[PDB]
């Protein structure tokens, strides 16, 4: 399969997601936007061929409903209004994490047991977004007229006010940079001429006004003050029925981050304190620091006097946020013993891994900005010990703390024989955990008259890992659809009935093996999502 | 110290000493009739840094040493009890063959 | 033909076996639906 292993960036991942479960005609057009960047319809039809101009719009409305693209309108002084169309990178991640949301509703809503909406609440996620958008009038107007709909309608305000059901708007459907320009030009046209002093600061006068506007306008959909209708009759509280809403990835990805952190605890403590840590981890999940950092996405990240300000205030926000600094007193009532609440938390500060390490005395909270870099350094070194030799695990840590290691001190600091490390180091240049630094002791940088120095380079090592896993995801996805190509005449017969006795065998052996594909992918996708905390 | 092997025989004993829970090490190595001729604080600090690179113990307060509880793994981060099928299975994941 | 596999090679557990059924019906709603 050397054809596939060469020419494939993350475009081979992104093209095949709509090729997996959608019509075929949209896999062609989604590859065009990722390869070309941004383009409207008036130049789209020149790029593709085999799709009519309205058949583009017939195709474009399919991933429009599923929020898989994001548009932008810009008009010219001389020309008409031009609708530049971009790609949505998170709306297609919903198709990636599609099954995992169903296992998130159950493992986070544990107040109910043996309920008669277990089959139903697993279907609401299949109802809210497989249709695309969703409003309240869509499911009440189903085949069930009442069937105790008021119980079901009151069930979702329990399911919406916990999060990840934010009302959609233009903000969810427009990207992050094409909003910021005309609002910065709005603040810039708020400051006219007749202030000539410090004009370099007057250019930044709109920029200080843009920072407060950016946090304000991003909280407008997160503002829960208008997502509810206080009903004086036949109910007590209800969401507004005229709200079009889908899922939000933000609380899920923070919630998926929350499951990732406790797996370090089960390695770094036993079964008691990991159970103690699991409960208090849950309470801070609904209000947590943002994983994607929309401030740092695209903007003034090139200058360090601004690039420092993206974590100077963000540490002060995480430190001075009221909705996570627990008193370590309310933890005993949530566990199904305030001394043991303090004594089993004492091990969390004693370890050199900064979770529950720094705090004000009497109050306790878990830090975020200085914790997620330790988790990324921890798992990959274990992956080196997992898929290849543990001698590299010794060598990866030796070059880690010892900056600019030489070939003499590597046998002074680490203690192995000479022939084995050549059989271990040389695979790490190939996989880019170590790098080369050269000292020219002769003229014109002679290769033989030079000794070579090493480095960890904690950025390039993880970039190689990401595209190594993005390909391995789509490689297993490539082996999904090709198995459905053969033996298709009886899968068509397996979908026309809702019986040859020997033909049924060739449907189960192909079905048990694809069952292993989703399980290994779920094991694989958790290892990759550790490194989107950027 | 000596370039030939059997440093790991010295390495495995001191890992058992800290697991039950740098000056403490010097007398413990002198006991148990070990086959050594020259103990020094420099070599014990040199012997200990390898266990830091193997994460068999932890370094705290610049001189104290704790265990990272590797012993419960010694007995997802669960790299044993994970047997591959590798026979008549074409849909297996490989770490090479993308470079 | 290539060596060095990843260490994730396991029989599927019932904890995630129902999780894998949530995928095959998900695309069945989409493909057999409108699109």
């Amino acid at each position: 399969s050397l054809e596939q292993r060469t020419l494939n960036p993350d475009l081979f991942l992104y093209k095949e997601l709509v090729k997996a479960h959608l019509g075929e005609r949209a896999a062609s057009v989604i590859g065009m936007l990722v390869a070309l960047g941004r383009l409207s319809v008036r130049e789209l039809v020149e790029k593709i061929d085999g799709m009519d101009v309205d058949s583009v719009k017939t195709t474009l409305v399919s991933l429009t409903q599923l929020r898989c693209v994001k548009y932008l309108q810009e008009t010219a002084i001389s020309g008409k209004k031009t609708t530049y169309y971009y790609y949505n990178e998170e709306g297609i991640h919903i198709l990636l994490y599609s099954g995992l949301i169903i296992d998130e509703i159950i493992t986070q809503m544990r107040v109910n047991d043996e309920e008669e909406h277990k089959q139903l609440v697993a279907e609401i996620v299949q109802n809210v977004i497989s249709l695309g958008s969703l409003t309240v009038e869509d499911y009440l107007s189903s085949v069930t007229s009442d069937s105790m709909k008021y119980t079901i309608s009151s069930l979702f305000v329990q399911l919406c006010e916990m999060g990840y059901l934010i009302q959609i708007s233009k903000l969810h459907y427009t990207p992050i940079e094409d909003l910021w320009q005309f609002l910065y030009e709005k603040h810039y046209k708020n400051i006219p001429r007749n202030s000539p002093l410090s004009d370099l600061k007057k250019r930044s006068q709109a920029k200080m006004n843009a920072k407060t506007d950016f946090a304000k306008i991003i909280n407008k959909p997160n503002e829960l003050s208008q997502i509810l209708t206080v009903d004086p009759k036949t109910s007590l509280r209800i969401v507004k029925p005229t709200v079009s809403l889908t899922i939000n990835l933000d609380r899920f990805m923070k919630g998926r981050r929350s499951k990732q952190l406790i797996n370090l605890a089960k390695t770094r403590v036993g079964s008691v304190t990991a159970q103690v840590y699991k409960i208090a981890l849950r309470l801070t999940e609904q209000k947590s620091p943002k994983i994607r950092d929309p401030l740092t996405q695209t903007g003034l990240l090139q200058d360090l006097e601004e690039a420092k300000s993206f974590q100077d205030e963000a540490e002060l926000v995480e430190e001075k946020t009221p909705g996570l600094t627990f008193n370590a007193i309310d933890l005993a009532r949530h566990l199904p013993s305030a001394s043991l609440i303090n004594s089993h938390l004492k091990i969390l500060a004693s370890s050199n891994f900064p979770f529950l390490n720094e705090t004000k005395p009497g109050v306790y909270y878990v830090p975020y900005s200085k914790l997620m870099p330790v988790l990324k350094s921890s798992v990959y070194e274990y992956v080196i010990a997992s898929t290849l030799g543990p001698s590299a695990m010794r060598l990866s840590r030796c070059i880690r703390d010892n900056k600019l290691v030489s070939e003499k001190i590597i046998n002074s600091t680490a203690l192995m024989k000479e022939k084995d490390i050549r059989s271990t180091l040389a695979s790490l240049i190939r996989y880019n955990s170590v790098e080369i630094q050269e000292v020219p002791r002769t003229a014109d940088r002679s290769a033989s008259r030079a000794v070579f120095l090493f480095r960890c380079k904690e950025t390039h090592s993880y970039n190689f890992m990401r595209q190594n896993l993005e390909w391995n995801m789509a490689n297993l996805l490539f082996k999904k659809e090709k198995l459905k190509q053969e033996n298709s005449t009886l899968l068509k017969k397996a979908n026309r009935d809702d019986l040859l006795p020997s033909e049924l065998n060739q449907l189960k052996m192909v079905n048990e093996r694809e069952l292993n594909v989703f399980a290994r992918l779920s094991r694989l996708l958790s290892l990759w999502e550790v490194f989107q905390m950027a | 110290e000596l370039d030939i092997e059997f440093i790991n025989s010295l390495l495995t004993i001191v890992w058992r000493f800290i697991s039950e829970n740098t000056q403490e090490i010097l007398e413990f190595i002198t006991a148990a009739q070990v086959a050594n001729v020259e103990l020094t604080p420099s070599n014990i600090r040199s012997l200990c840094e390898v266990l830091v690179y193997d994460d068999k113990l932890e370094k705290v307060t610049h001189d104290c040493y704790r265990v990272t509880l590797e012993s419960i793994l010694q007995m997802i981060f669960n790299y044993f009890k994970m047997f591959p099928a590798s026979k008549h299975d074409k849909e297996v994941v490989y770490f090479d063959e993308w470079t | 033909f290539p060596s060095i596999p990843l260490p994730i090679n396991g029989p599927i557990t019932n904890k995630e076996r129902s999780l894998a059924v949530k995928y095959i019906n998900f695309g069945k709603t989409v493909k057999d639906g409108p699109f």
